[PDB]
């Protein structure tokens, strides 16, 4: 038995790798975590032996730590591997970006002597750059999980494009809820205010999951965030707020200046 | 019917470029009802379906 | 005429999205910029009508600003669009990730009243996460272009994974040379030393372009960087210097403490 | 040679078959000894005989 984790991207059907699609096709069994039922139909057609990992999420409003959900997912995957099945894990987007299930399964698989690898895919971040015509290189890029940004010590660079993933549960410390409160979001605003003014335009981005669907690109002042309608798939883009200051110190050691910059 | 079309449209760049030129025409020709087309044109993903967090930051 | 810039990914043939391949196949004309001749061949068998942009790069020990190189690229791409041809730009990886041409061509296109879009691809970044088995959401992620980090003022968060792209030309201001020097990279080591000890293990990464090729994942102390063999496709990874520490300030506002984290 | 790589990179059945036995699969596709030797020594140049960001 072996393990290959792949991504299906965001968009239905067309945004998966050619190779990644082939992996699903030839798999003995597929463990899926997909955005919707259209994506789940497409997969089943591609390979009928599919187990939907979605089931391991809290059901009927029960209190359940997501850590436990993930552990169960990982274990279900390994169960198939151990049994001797050429197993494929298909996650939406990139399987190893802001997703721990694939990294944990692979890690455990290797330690048990099974072949395991990860095939890169197209993520929400990849979609963002394209949808808002931004090149992350222009002024650099930064990503954090929204809650971690609040719970731990992170200092952003205000000259770069900043992203806060899982903004919908920003400050939800229990990991048993699906969303956070406006109060939490307000604390975030006040925290962000260390670097970004209140009227600083930010963007609520949501990549489309269907071909007939347009992406959500909602611009608003930072202060309005707490009142905004957020979804589990929402990502927060905080565009630069500051001018690039010349590292005169380094240019000097380079023996050059701005005027010499090609 | 509805699902089959979306699957194809997502994969087939020909059809995609056909849909961009004339969404209603392409949709009507693929058997989509009025309600389905209406939902698409108003972006009501909710209805269309009728007719995602895999990590955390608690260390 | 129309424009669609797609990405081919980093791996030959198989790391392009299904939709993106279909666009190449149905294009009137294709402008390419691929890592090698193996993919160039594959491309030509997909669609024989291809103009290889590589020609616009400096040729024959010629001093040319990369800027003037990109200008011509964009111009050529546009020429086909303005002629009425269903045009496609097939770039390696993600078409808009540290890729100026595409964004410049989409902008010029739309402004002249043509249909232009960008389809996301698998970037070198996406490959790195899967090869190294690192999730960017673990302790966060930052990406800067090496030279920009040395030229302007960028403050990295030493708890995150830090990337410096185009490290091979780090400090190369003229934008005419194909690589930098030892003393340039030495000044980067001293710069980085503000945050990272000299013996901090960093990683020179190179995503494979061929299916029979393993990636370059070379670990070494930050100090030995100026003696390292670097290639135009080399990205520098700098893992966290520090572990995540609790943000008692905000935890207090949330009216919680570490023990309360789920 | 270029034909084998294209297949291998697209076909996951062929990929997994290669990773079981690189030599056998390569020999079955008519690669020469120096070609196979070049693969196992990870010499991409012999097998074969990008910057678009500024500022
Ligand atoms: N369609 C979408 N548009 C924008 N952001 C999205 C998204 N789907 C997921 N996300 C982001 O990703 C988080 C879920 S984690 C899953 C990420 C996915 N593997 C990827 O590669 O993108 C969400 O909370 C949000 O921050
Ligand atoms: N195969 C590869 N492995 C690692 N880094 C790579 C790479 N190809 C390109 N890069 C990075 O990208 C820089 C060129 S910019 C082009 C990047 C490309 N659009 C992408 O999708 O990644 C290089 O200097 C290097 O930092
Ligand atoms: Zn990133």
């Amino acid at each position: 038995g072996s393990l290959v984790c792949v991504g299906t991207g965001l968009q239905l059907a067309g945004q998966i790798s050619v190779l990644s699609r082939s992996y699903i096709e030839h798999a003995d069994i597929v463990f899926s975590l997909l955005p919707d039922g259209f994506s789940q139909r497409w997969l089943t057609k591609l390979n009928p032996n599919v187990i939907n990992l979605q089931q391991f999420y809290a059901q009927n409003g029960e209190v359940k730590n997501r850590r436990d959900t993930y552990e169960q997912m990982v274990n279900a995957i390994l169960d198939a591997v151990r049994a001797g099945k050429k197993t494929v894990c298909a996650l939406y987007g990139h399987p190893g970006v802001f997703a721990c299930v694939s990294h944990m399964a692979i890690t455990r698989a290797k330690a048990e002597g099974f072949s395991a690898k990860m095939e890169p895919g197209i993520s929400a971040e990849a979609c963002l750059w394209a949808d808002l015509g931004i090149d992350p290189g222009n002024s650099g890029h930064q990503s954090f999980e929204a809650s971690q940004f609040m719970f731990f010590n992170h200092v952003p660079d205000p000259t770069t494009h900043l992203l806060l993933w899982q903004i919908a549960i920003a400050g939800e410390h229990t990991l048993t809820q699906f969303h956070t409160s406006s109060d939490r979001l307000q604390i975030l605003v006040e925290q962000l205010n260390q670097w970004y003014p209140l009227d600083h335009e930010v963007v609520i981005y949501e990549a489309a999951n269907l071909p007939i669907q347009a992406p959500r690109i909602e611009r608003l002042p930072l202060a309005n965030l707490p009142q905004a309608h957020l979804m589990p798939i929402s990502t927060l883009l905080i565009p630069p707020a500051k001018k690039l200051e010349y590292n005169y110190a380094i240019l000097a050691k380079l023996g050059i200046g701005p005027e010499d910059l090609g | 019917g509805l699902s089959d079309f979306f699957t194809q449209l997502g994969q087939d760049a020909q059809l995609m470029e056909d849909y961009k030129q004339n969404p209603e025409a392409v949709m009507r020709a693929h058997g989509l009802t009025d309600e389905q087309i209406n939902a698409v044109m108003t972006g009501d993903m909710e209805k269309l379906k009728t007719l995602d967090v895999i990590s955390h930051g608690n260390g």
